[PDB]
């Protein structure tokens, strides 16, 4: 069984799709995973309201 | 299952050897030996079952 | 369930008053010694006799309530539990569907009818000569 | 609560999705889904809107049509 | 070996101890027929009050076969 | 009131019984951590509050007060000519509010008013 | 003439023959504000139909005075003369059924 | 053996917050009031940090204590709205026959009820993920879009309403009830802007509090819609 | 037009342009669309929980466009709200004990105008501008500005 | 897993309470003999008669109510100076011709 | 007789169902038209035309510069204030 | 930003003359639902007349 990169090939049809379709599917997959989600990762890690409460507190030995 | 009266032995539909219903099975030859006549209708049934003269 | 209850929906600590039913009684049983037979007079009290970890069942309850917190896999609950966990969520979603596909259509029809006949289709046409749409909930008139 | 069994009697698995082959009819699938996720939420969620809509729209006949022929002092025309 | 899908297993019973939980006799698990009879009456009163708007203003003229003291003269 | 946990407590069926109360008493309790202790605390509370004869007098007083309260509220809404929940009459000028004026005279002559007014000669 | 003639015809008649007694529609309550507003609305509707000079409308004003304090009547009578009294706006220029 | 409770012996935020409150009264400029509000926000956030740092005590009763406080607060929010509903219905006998234009029952109520319902669905999905130890980034931004639209619609309504607060107690009650709901909507923004995934998961009181509050506000709008629009 | 697929498959493929349907019908594809940190907890989920979550998420996201349509129509309605009759000043209408200054306790802008009475403020701002005092707003025609929702 | 409230408490006490309220109200109306027929109109008899005359064509269409009273306030005198019902009817007639 | 050749399951299912539909539409369509349920673009009812014929977009009267009509013979102000003349920043035509 | 963007725009005509409104009730009260583009254009021209910039603006044809 051939395994394609995640999110790049549809399982709904034996036909992979036409050029425009493939472009839309590949590029949405890239935009979500490597462009849009930059904002979410940035907010989750660099601006955590709960991490900021423990800023400057000694480590727990 | 249905190995004892408590488990359901002898209860139709609950016992594997007893069917829920017992409709008569179809036959293709009459008991006389004649072939079973076959009729195909193209009009709804007569109102009272009233037979029509030969 | 959403709200935390120490007795039933205790998800903060996961404490359970009784052991799992899967365990044999010889392995673990609920802490209940109310049926203990009368103590012979020649027996002497060694322990405190105080309700606590000296009792085997209570000890095992405490031990299990801490060692159950690490498990190799999930204990899949049945579909009845899963439905109850998100009962409100599913019901609100169906409420949204009703508001879009039931409330939406007849509300639109009423406004369109109101445009032509001045009053909604579920109201009594007036003859007083006053102007405007008037009431909408006719059963609260 | 009262411990009870799972009431879902439909098909537990359709098999692996192979380009949508060997699958039930769409309406059968919708019914199986609601069976799997519970009809109590469907009835509970839609109940409020159904009640409100039935009452308001019922006025089309109970409050408007009937009323047109309800006033007993209206059928009488003047100078007749 | 044979197994059971956990998603379709039955709910576990309450433990039987000195402190046992029992909801079987409460009858509060689900709405009963009486509740649905209340809903039916509510629908009926709602329709009736609108269909027959002169019911609250009845006629005092009464004939009543077998007089007024016969049981079918009270309904 | 039994003193041994082995001896069961009798419960009726319904929505306010010994079994119904046991199911809900320890829902928010951090002290009922095992069957033996839970039952002991449950019976302790039941013995103290439900086997106390004078406590039942207050149960009567709350019922009577609440029943009067619910009924006076309901009566205002259902019969008082000046309480409006429907809007038909409130969308008309005062001279045209015939349906609301129908409540006036029946509401002006309650039974107790007719029964007790003759007894003014005990105050004057 | 009939003993129950007052109740017959209108509920209004009762206070018209007995100006200083309770009106049947408001006797249940000690507060008589609503009674004053009905009486004023009735004076306003009389003038529209009969004019100010008619003895009937003059008496409908006396009836309004019986239950309405003068400071309220003077204010409400000015609004009426300007054309801003909400109890006297002609019905075809009312906005009560508009936008809701 | 340790003590059952790690007692807090001293605190200085209380003095600051109480002084901040006084500035609202003892001031000669409304700009001072704006900046004073920022000081309040800052110090209330410090108190929240103290609550998060109390997690180090590993006290089982802390979750329960905070949860029940929220219950009491929600109760106080419900009873304040009741007081406004009371103020509204007390003067009900003077409504619907005055020369004012009351609100339509078609446009505002429907789009608002549809909007607020979607807000509930988002929060519900957040709860579901919270249960499943999962996160979806887009969820919070859907809330921001919903809040933006709600703010956009309420602003236009007020500006284009042809009746003012001084026209009738009906109009005053309409504006005040709607404003009170909006304030509680804005408080929801204040709470939701910090939503993130915390790895201590279901021992975090924030998650349960948000779910309860959002449901309260949406339910409160159902009551308002029936009273005023329908 | 491709003939290597059925009509149903083609429609489903296009509805799967963003991969929604594929993630529903493949557990592996759903877990590999999660960011690695949250994929760690995925193995514990039941298929019931997974598809129910997608159903709630999909229903919500598919109704957002509808709410957006309803909100746009609302903005257009408010943007072209019909004029209403000028209110007659009734017995208990427009009562004032003091000027409106709670918004500007010290500046006391538009003391006679009500807090959101836009037409009164416009004329009041014009007086201030005629008095050499600048005020913001009420100067651009609605049809010449963006986001007005009043354009034909 | 232990239950505190009725299994269907929310729907039960919501719909149930509504049902009891509705049924109790019908009972209350019967005991007081309240008329239950909804009238959406005003009851000013003289006004309703003028409206019938308009529907019968006795009074020209779009004639204002202040053009028919026997007493006019100041604001209605202002309006009467600019009132032209005949012109209004002609304008409406022109609109109909253009539309068709 | 001689129609039996036609009489058939498919010919019957499309005759009962199809005929039932033929009467459902023939009897329901007039009701939908009367109650304004039909799409406007497909057809306009006579009541719709009667109302629409009364609508025009050329009325330029009634402009006032005050929030209240306080009665009297003067009425609300109708003249733009002098301080407001020429205060609009209209883009060049 | 919502507030600032709205504050710049001239106020819509909330109210008109009481009498003139009721003499053309149907057109004004229902014009929007029957044809919103022409109603929008009519409103714009009235705003241009109410604020004296009619000769300085060209209102796009509908
Ligand atoms: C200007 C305005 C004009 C307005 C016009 C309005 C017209 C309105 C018409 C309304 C309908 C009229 C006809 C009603 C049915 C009549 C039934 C009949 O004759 O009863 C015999 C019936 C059969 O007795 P039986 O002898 O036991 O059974 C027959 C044999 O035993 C054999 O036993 P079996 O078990 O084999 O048979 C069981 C059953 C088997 O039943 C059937 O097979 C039913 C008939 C065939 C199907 C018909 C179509 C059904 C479609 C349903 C769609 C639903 C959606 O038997 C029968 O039904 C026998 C009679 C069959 C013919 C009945 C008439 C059918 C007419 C169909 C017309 C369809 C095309 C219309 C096109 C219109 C175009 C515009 O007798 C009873 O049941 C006794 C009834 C006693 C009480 C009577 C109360 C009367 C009130
Ligand atoms: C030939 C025929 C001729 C004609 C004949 C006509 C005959 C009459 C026809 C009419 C029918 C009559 C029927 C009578 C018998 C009915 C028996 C029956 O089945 O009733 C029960 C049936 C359902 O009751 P059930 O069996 O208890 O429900 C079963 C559940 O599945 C049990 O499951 P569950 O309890 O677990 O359910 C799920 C539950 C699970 O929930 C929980 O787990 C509990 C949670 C509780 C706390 C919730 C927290 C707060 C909420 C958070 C989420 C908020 C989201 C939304 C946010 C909105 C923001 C704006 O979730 C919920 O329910 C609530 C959460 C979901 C979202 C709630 C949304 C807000 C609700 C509140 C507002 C409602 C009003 C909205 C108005 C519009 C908008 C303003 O109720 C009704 O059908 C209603 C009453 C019907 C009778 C009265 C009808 C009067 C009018 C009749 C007129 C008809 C036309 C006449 C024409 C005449 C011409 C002559
Ligand atoms: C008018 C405006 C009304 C505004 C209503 C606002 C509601 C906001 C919250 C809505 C919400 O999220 O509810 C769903 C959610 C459903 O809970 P769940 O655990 O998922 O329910 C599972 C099943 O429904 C089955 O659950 P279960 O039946 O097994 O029982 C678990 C659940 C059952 O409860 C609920 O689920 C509550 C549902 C409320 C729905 C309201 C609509 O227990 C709780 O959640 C208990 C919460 C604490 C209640 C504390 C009550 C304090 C006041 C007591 C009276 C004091 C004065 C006495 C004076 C007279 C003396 C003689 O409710 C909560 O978790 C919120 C609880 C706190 C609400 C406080 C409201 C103010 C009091
Ligand atoms: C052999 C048996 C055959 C049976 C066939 C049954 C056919 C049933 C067809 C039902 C069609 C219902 C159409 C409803 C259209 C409503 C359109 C509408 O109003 O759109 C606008 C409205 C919102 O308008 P606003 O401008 O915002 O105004 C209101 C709020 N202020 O939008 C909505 O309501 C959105 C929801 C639209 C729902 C459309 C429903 C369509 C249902 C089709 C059912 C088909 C069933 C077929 C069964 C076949 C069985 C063999
Ligand atoms: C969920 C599905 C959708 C449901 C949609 C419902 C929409 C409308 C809801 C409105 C609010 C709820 C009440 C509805 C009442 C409907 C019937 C109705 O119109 O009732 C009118 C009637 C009086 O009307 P009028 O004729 O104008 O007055 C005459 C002189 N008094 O008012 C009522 O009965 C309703 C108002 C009271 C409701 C509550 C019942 C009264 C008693 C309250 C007791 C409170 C204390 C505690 C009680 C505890 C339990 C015993
Ligand atoms: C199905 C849902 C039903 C919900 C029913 C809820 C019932 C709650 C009732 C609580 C209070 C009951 C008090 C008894 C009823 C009296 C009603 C009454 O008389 O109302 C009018 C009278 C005012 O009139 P007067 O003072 O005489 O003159 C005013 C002149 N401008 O009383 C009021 O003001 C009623 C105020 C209470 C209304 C709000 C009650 C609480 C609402 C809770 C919402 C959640
Ligand atoms: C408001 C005051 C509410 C006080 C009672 C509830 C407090 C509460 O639960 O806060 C904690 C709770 C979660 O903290 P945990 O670390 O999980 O729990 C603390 C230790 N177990 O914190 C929050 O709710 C987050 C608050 C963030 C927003 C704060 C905004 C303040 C706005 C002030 C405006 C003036
Ligand atoms: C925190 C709450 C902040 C609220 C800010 C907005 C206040 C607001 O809009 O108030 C105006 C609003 C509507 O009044 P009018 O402008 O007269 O309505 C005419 C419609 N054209 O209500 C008020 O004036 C009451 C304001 C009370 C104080 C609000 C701030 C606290
Ligand atoms: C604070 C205000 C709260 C809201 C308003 C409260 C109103 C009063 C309280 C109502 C609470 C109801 C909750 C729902 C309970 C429920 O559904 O309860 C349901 C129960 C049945 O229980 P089951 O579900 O177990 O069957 O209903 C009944 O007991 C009645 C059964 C049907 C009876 C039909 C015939 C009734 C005839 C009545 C005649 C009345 C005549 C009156 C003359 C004066």
């Amino acid at each position: 069984v051939t395994r394609y990169p995640s999110g790049t090939r549809t399982i709904m049809s034996p036909y992979p799709g036409g050029p425009v379709y493939q472009w839309l599917r590949i590029n949405y997959n890239y935009f979500k995973r490597y462009q849009w989600r930059r904002v979410g990762r940035w907010q989750m890690r660099s601006w955590c309201y709960w991490k900021a409460a423990f800023y400057g507190v000694p480590e727990w030995n | 299952k249905a190995s004892t009266l408590a488990t359901g032995k002898g209860i139709p539909g609950i016992d594997p050897k007893l069917p829920t219903h017992t409709p008569p099975a179809s036959y293709d030859v009459l008991s006389s030996g004649k072939a079973r006549p076959v009729q195909v209708a193209k009009w709804p049934p007569m109102p009272g079952g009233v037979p029509l003269p030969k | 369930k959403h709200f935390f209850t120490d007795g039933a929906n205790d998800y903060v600590t996961g404490w359970e008053n009784t052991p799992p039913l899967k365990f044999p009684a010889s392995v673990m049983k609920p802490c209940d010694y109310s049926m203990t037979k009368p103590i012979p007079k020649h027996w002497k009290l060694r322990g405190s006799g105080i309700h606590g970890p000296e009792n085997t069942d209570l000890m095992k309850l405490v031990l299990w309530n801490r060692l159950k917190q690490k498990r190799p896999q999930r204990e899949v609950p049945n579909i009845n539990y899963l439905k109850d966990s998100i009962r409100l969520e599913l019901s609100v979603n169906w409420w949204l569907m009703s508001c879009i596909f039931l409330w939406g259509p007849w509300l639109h029809w009423g406004q369109e009818y109101q445009k032509v006949h001045e009053q909604p289709p579920w109201a009594m046409k007036r003859i007083d000569g006053l102007r405007g749409e008037g009431y909408f909930t006719w059963f609260l008139e | 609560h009262i411990p009870h069994p799972v009431k879902y009697v439909g098909p537990r698995r359709y098999g692996r999705y192979v380009y949508g082959m060997n699958r039930p009819p769409v309406l059968r699938q919708v019914k199986d889904w609601i069976d799997w996720t519970g009809w109590n939420s469907v009835f509970g969620g839609f109940s409020f809107q159904v009640a409100f809509g039935l009452m308001i729209v019922s006025g089309v006949y109970l409050n408007n049509y009937r009323a047109t022929h309800t006033l007993y002092y209206t059928n009488k025309p003047d100078n007749q | 070996y044979k197994t059971e899908n956990p998603l379709y297993k039955d709910d576990e019973p309450f433990a039987k101890t000195c402190h046992t939980f029992d909801y079987t006799r409460e009858g509060t698990e689900k709405n009963g027929l009486g509740y649905y009879c209340l809903m039916g009456l509510w629908a009926s009163i709602f329709i009736w009050d609108s269909l027959y708007t002169g019911a609250t203003m009845p006629t005092g003229v009464h004939r009543y076969v077998w007089g007024p003291y016969f049981p079918t003269a009270w309904f | 009131p039994p003193t041994r946990l082995s001896t069961p407590l009798y419960s009726e069926g319904g929505a306010f019984t010994v079994n119904w109360w046991r199911n809900r008493y320890g829902l928010y309790s951090r002290r009922q951590t095992d069957p033996m202790l839970a039952e002991f605390l449950f019976r302790q509370q039941v013995k103290e509050w439900f086997y106390d004869v004078p406590s039942y007098n207050y149960a009567a007083l709350v019922g009577l007060a609440l029943g009067i309260l619910v009924a006076v509220i309901w009566r205002h809404f259902l019969f008082n000519p000046d309480v409006y929940v429907r809007r038909q009459e409130l969308r008309k000028m005062w001279p045209d509010r015939h349906r609301q004026f129908a409540y006036a005279v029946p509401y002006l002559n309650p039974q107790l008013k007719n029964l007790l007014l003759p007894y003014k000669n005990s105050f004057i | 003439e009939s003993a129950d003639a007052l109740f017959v015809g209108t509920l209004d008649r009762l206070t018209a023959e007995h100006p200083h007694t309770d009106d049947p529609r408001f006797a249940f309550q000690s507060n008589q504000w609503n009674n004053c507003e009905l009486r004023f609305t009735q004076f306003c509707r009389c003038t529209r139909e009969l004019g100010e000079d008619d003895p009937r409308c003059k008496y409908q004003y006396y009836r309004a005075q019986t239950v309405c304090h003068e400071f309220l009547l003077e204010d409400w009578m000015e609004h009426r003369h300007r054309g801003t009294c909400d109890l006297d706006i002609m019905p075809d220029r009312q906005v009560i059924h508009m936008r809701g | 053996f340790e003590l059952n409770i790690n007692i807090i012996n001293y605190n200085y935020l209380g003095i600051i917050i109480t002084v901040i409150i006084s500035i609202y009264i003892y001031n000669n400029s409304n700009i001072i009031s704006v900046y004073n509000s920022n000081l309040l926000l800052i110090n209330i956030n410090i108190w929240m940090k103290y609550n998060i740092l109390d997690m180090l005590n590993l006290n089982v009763l802390d979750y329960k204590i905070l949860l029940w406080i929220v219950v009491i607060i929600i109760s106080n929010e419900i009873l304040l709205f009741v007081s406004f509903y009371w103020i509204y219905y007390h003067n009900y006998i003077n409504y619907y026959h005055v020369n004012i234009l009351i609100l339509n029952s078609y446009n505002i109520v429907y789009n608002n009820i549809i909007l607020l319902t979607l807000l509930s669905t988002i929060v519900n999905i957040k709860f579901y993920n919270y249960i499943l130890s999962y996160y979806k980034y887009i969820l919070s931004y859907l809330i921001y879009y919903n809040n933006y639209m709600f703010n956009n619609k309420i602003i236009l309504e007020y500006k284009n309403n042809s009746n003012y607060t001084n026209d009738s107690v009906y109009m005053t009650s309409y504006f005040y009830i709607i404003l009170l709901h909006y304030i509680h909507i804005y408080d929801s923004i204040i709470l939701i802007v910090v939503y993130n995934y915390v790895n201590y998961k279901n021992i975090n009181n924030y998650y349960i509090n948000i779910n309860i509050y959002y449901h309260l506000i949406e339910v409160l709008y159902i009551v308002i819609s029936i009273l005023l629009y329908l | 037009i491709s003939t290597s697929e059925t009509l149903n498959q083609k429609i489903l493929r296009w509805l799967d342009v963003t991969g929604m349907l594929t993630r529903w019908h493949s557990r592996r594809e759903f877990i590999l669309d999660m960011d690695p940190y949250f994929r760690k907890n995925s193995g514990m989920w039941t298929e019931w929980e997974r598809k129910t979550l997608l159903f709630l998420f999909y229903c919500c996201t598919l109704a957002t466009p509808y709410s957006a349509y309803l909100d746009l129509q609302e903005l257009k309605h408010q943007g072209t709200k019909p004029p209403r009759p000028v209110s007659l000043e009734s017995r208990f209408m427009n009562q004032r004990r003091y000027d409106f200054t709670w918004m500007h306790p010290q500046d006391k802008f538009c003391s006679e105008c009500r807090p959101v009475e836009l037409e009164c403020k416009k004329m009041c701002f014009d007086r201030y501008r005629s008095m050499d005092y600048r005020m913001y707003g009420f100067q651009r025609p609605r049809i010449q500005t963006y986001y007005s929702f009043s354009t034909c | 897993g232990r239950r505190l409230l009725h299994g269907n408490y929310f729907t039960r006490y919501l719909f149930g309470s509504l049902a009891v309220i509705w049924i109790a109200e019908y009972a209350a109306a019967c005991q007081y003999g309240i008329p239950r027929h909804r009238n959406p109109n005003w009851m000013w008899s003289w006004w309703l008669e003028k409206q019938n005359q308009i529907k019968n064509g006795e009074i020209p269409a779009n004639t204002p109510g202040y053009a028919m009273v026997k007493w006019n306030n100041e604001a209605e005198q202002r309006w009467l100076k600019t009132l032209n019902v005949e012109a209004m009817n002609e304008e409406f007639a022109r609109r109909r011709e253009a539309y068709y | 007789g001689s129609i039996e050749q036609f009489i058939n399951l498919r010919t019957a299912r499309m005759f009962i169902y199809g005929g039932v539909s033929a009467v459902f539409l023939y009897k329901a369509t007039p009701v939908m038209y009367r109650w304004e349920m039909l799409p406007t673009f497909l057809v306009k009812t006579e009541a719709y035309k009667a109302r629409e014929a009364m609508i025009a977009f050329d009325n330029m009267k009634g402009i006032v510069y005050g929030p209240y009509d306080k009665g009297g013979l003067e009425g609300p102000p109708t003249k733009i204030p002098e301080t407001s003349v020429g205060m609009m920043k209209v883009d060049p035509m | 930003w919502i507030y600032v963007n709205e504050r710049q725009r001239e106020p819509q005509e909330n109210v008109m003359d009481h009498e003139e409104f009721f003499r053309d009730f149907d057109s004004i009260y229902l014009g929007q639902v029957f044809d919103h583009h022409r109603f929008a254009e009519w409103l714009a021209r009235r705003r241009a007349v109410k604020w004296g910039y009619a000769d300085q603006i060209h209102i796009p044809p509908v």
